[PDB]
């Protein structure tokens, strides 16, 4: 059923600025939409980091009830491992944690929904929409 | 705005809605999310609606991810 | 992960939603009040309330206090 | 989820005083918060132990509706081995209750809620906060 | 299928001597037989607090396999809160371990099997055997 | 001393004693125990007989409980 | 728990024990060494002694040794 | 069960120079070691970066068929995300791998092995050793 990895960019994009556009997105796709442990650390990260860390942080829990959290296993780490050594040898910089949740996907088989296409399509085998 | 008790039926706690607080008849399925102790019943599809509406994050909120790279 | 999907069905004269385990409530809650958003409704444990207990009824001066812990 | 194990301590400072300081703390982070089985004996018996048990028992029930109570786990019973272990070569002292608290809290990786400081600060690898 | 908790003390008495009077008898109940964590951090306690932890541990990790640790929950913390309230009345002192573990026998109907069972004699409601 | 492979069976992992190390044939329940790696084969009831025998505990072993009180 | 029994049967001329689901072996063994104490029977994960490891094959000094990680 | 989480630093520094120190270090705490799916996925990118992978690579799954990979888990992200949001605040400087690696460990209470203690050691509540 799950379909569909949403980045850690998209997330924040979400959380903050809780767009209209993704409103309906979210709400036809729901069930088939994963997140990443990577990206949730990012968020934790945003809300722990901010002034009101609990507000931020219950929004997160929100979220993350609707949507299915994915443990980076083995295989992400295999893939993200092959992943970083060819963007190696081809010059194109990835993020860390960015080229963590392409391997995670890839792993899985998922659709990754970014609204930052461009660093991810530096990484080949990927399938990349844009829900912004 | 009352209150209302679960029970044990079909092996579920389920819950009984008054008909002061029931559903659109349209809405057959429900979908049902769970954060904490709160119980989020929301119409099938129209799940998102809740989250969206409200739930402000701060302003401070950072914005930026700071990714090493 | 968190989502879970459930019918309806009227009993009781009251329309009423199925708990799966996954939404499961604490066994130890007995009674719950809802409340209503939109088409969502908000399921919440009664009596929950942090300020309620803390004005609640207060605890007789017998308490030792001391935790009279083994040492 | 959760992020706090309150110690038996601040709870039956909580429980006699009903500070002010520790509601908005209670209220803030609510549902962050959780108590081991090892420190719901002790409440129990210190209320069993008045004059007016149902009376007490009363109270505490509603404390303990509100909080969850995490069960005393192998890890719990491991961690609190381990330091009392080493708090046993290091000399510094720590009650035997206190001790499977803080173990149990070292095992999920929680943070300890505690007026006494002092003695959890012996204690390695913990988190210690104050909400009085 | 299980019928009996062994305490602490015997338990240590066994992983010591390893006695042939408790070789058959535990081969006997085997699947009947049960330890509450409170005696599993006693045990480690005393294998990490040894000057060879990894041995000790390897033996208890051995005796653990076999046995099925059961977890103090609250029925156990409540059950002990009565059984300290009546010795306090009663005079009678009993160890704070052996407390929580004769409540969490006492909470899930279990035999207490024991070494010494001149402690336990205080308590009541409790079936008291001597393995030794 | 030689070795051998697991092999999925009836939903389990299960293992192919050899001839060379198969067990008496007045066994016919076997407790296995798992611990670590490890698994321990041992015959229904004589459980407990492969931990008495050797895997002794240190000398030092605290004999004392040292619980307070 | 970790206590589990289970029955025996003899195939492939050799006689056989079903691993409960609860010892199951992790799937990445895929050889076993048995060892025969009494009438318990040892089984250890084959080739699994850190000692063969460190003297076994080494690595290429290709490897970066430097982390490189983002920073 | 398993008491050490084996940091990307030491593995890499054992892979390669393959110490004496080390060897006995891991025969003693045999089973109770552990690596993140972070640190595999990193060793995994180091083989592949070489001229030989396949040879690389080929002693590197032979070093994790001993150790059990841990799956990066939410309570895993969390954790990271509060360290990485403490060290923030703090101004100390962590990697972003390594956050990962120490919250990883800290979720679960595990004790953090690597040869660059200092780094770690601004990472609060979690226990690191140095068994280079």
């Amino acid at each position: 059923m799950l379909k569909f990895m949403l980045d850690t960019n998209i997330c924040i994009f979400t959380i903050k600025n809780k767009p209209a556009s993704v409103r309906e997105r979210f709400n036809l796709n729901q069930g088939r939409m994963c997140i990443s442990s990577v990206t949730l650390m990012e968020v934790i990260y945003g809300a722990e980091k901010s002034q009101m860390p609990e507000r931020n942080l219950a929004v997160i829990e929100g979220f993350v009830s609707r949507i299915d959290v994915l443990d980076y296993d083995a295989a992400a780490a295999t893939h993200t491992g092959q992943i970083r050594a060819e963007l190696a040898l081809q010059g194109r910089p990835v993020g860390p944690f960015d080229q963590m949740i392409a391997g995670h996907a890839r792993s899985r088989g998922l659709i990754i929904v970014t609204n930052n296409t461009r660093e991810f399509e530096r990484v080949g085998g990927l399938r990349i929409e844009d829900w912004s | 705005h009352m209150e209302t008790t679960e029970f044990l039926s079909n092996r579920s706690q389920a819950v009984r809605l008054p008909k002061a607080v029931a559903l659109p008849e349209n809405v057959k399925r429900v979908e049902v999310i769970a954060v904490g102790r709160t119980r989020i019943i929301t119409p099938a599809g129209e799940t998102w609606d809740e989250w969206f509406d409200g739930n402000s994050v701060s302003a401070d909120f950072m914005d930026n991810r700071e990714q090493p790279g």
